[PDB]
């Protein structure tokens, strides 16, 4: 894509989010802080197998560690809602607690993700249900009665 | 011009044409009616596969 999120691009925003480390409120960055950061979200999409889905993030093949200079993969529409995801678990390191404007800006970005993942699953016909005759199985098509399976 | 010569056969062509022109449309329900009303599938045609 445009210039390829790496994993640690988005624990730095996530940092910078909050005024923890950026160069635009105060000052300084720490190393540890970084390791922690991207195990967390690392783990963080393991788990999102399952509710939200798949979202195409490359994970680490083979043991070895992520490391913050990989590339995640992940589309850059994406960007917000996984950081804000991640600023949202990880808060509590420091001993804080998010103001609202805040949770408000992660459910939007969340919302947005939600909605471009949608299915609504379409249910079947049944198969003991008839198809009529006014559609010929005898001749055009075969199978009176849907099959419903498949 | 006629029998083996074929010029009779130009005219009859020309005849066929004018007289099918006109009565096309009719004949159409006259068909659609009888088939509607007898073949066992002719209630739906035109749809038939519709999904």
């Amino acid at each position: 894509m445009a210039t390829v999120l790496t994993k640690g691009e988005i624990v730095l925003f996530a940092l910078r989010k909050f005024a923890i480390a950026s160069n635009a409120s105060l000052t300084d960055v720490e190393p540890q802080s970084i390791e922690d950061g991207v195990n967390d979200l690392e783990d963080m999409m393991s788990e999102w197998m399952i509710n939200p889905g798949d979202i195409g993030y490359a994970f680490a093949t083979g043991d070895e560690q992520p490391l913050p200079d990989d590339e995640s993969g992940l589309p850059r529409k994406y960007k917000h809602a996984v950081g804000y995801q991640l600023l949202l678990r990880m808060l509590s390191d420091y001993s804080l607690e998010p103001t609202p404007q805040v949770l408000s800006n992660a459910q939007r970005s969340y919302d947005a993700l939600m909605t471009d993942t949608l299915v609504v699953p379409s249910m079947r016909r049944r198969g003991d249900f008839p198809v009529g005759q006014g559609n010929k199985y005898d001749v055009f098509t075969s199978d009176r009665y849907y099959p419903g399976d498949l | 011009m006629a029998e083996t010569l074929e010029k009779k056969h130009e005219r009859i062509m020309l005849r066929f044409d004018r007289a099918y022109s006109p009565q096309k449309e009719v004949r159409e329900k006259c068909i659609e009616a009888t088939r509607f009303a007898r073949v066992p599938g002719g209630q739906w045609e035109g749809a038939t596969a519709a999904g």
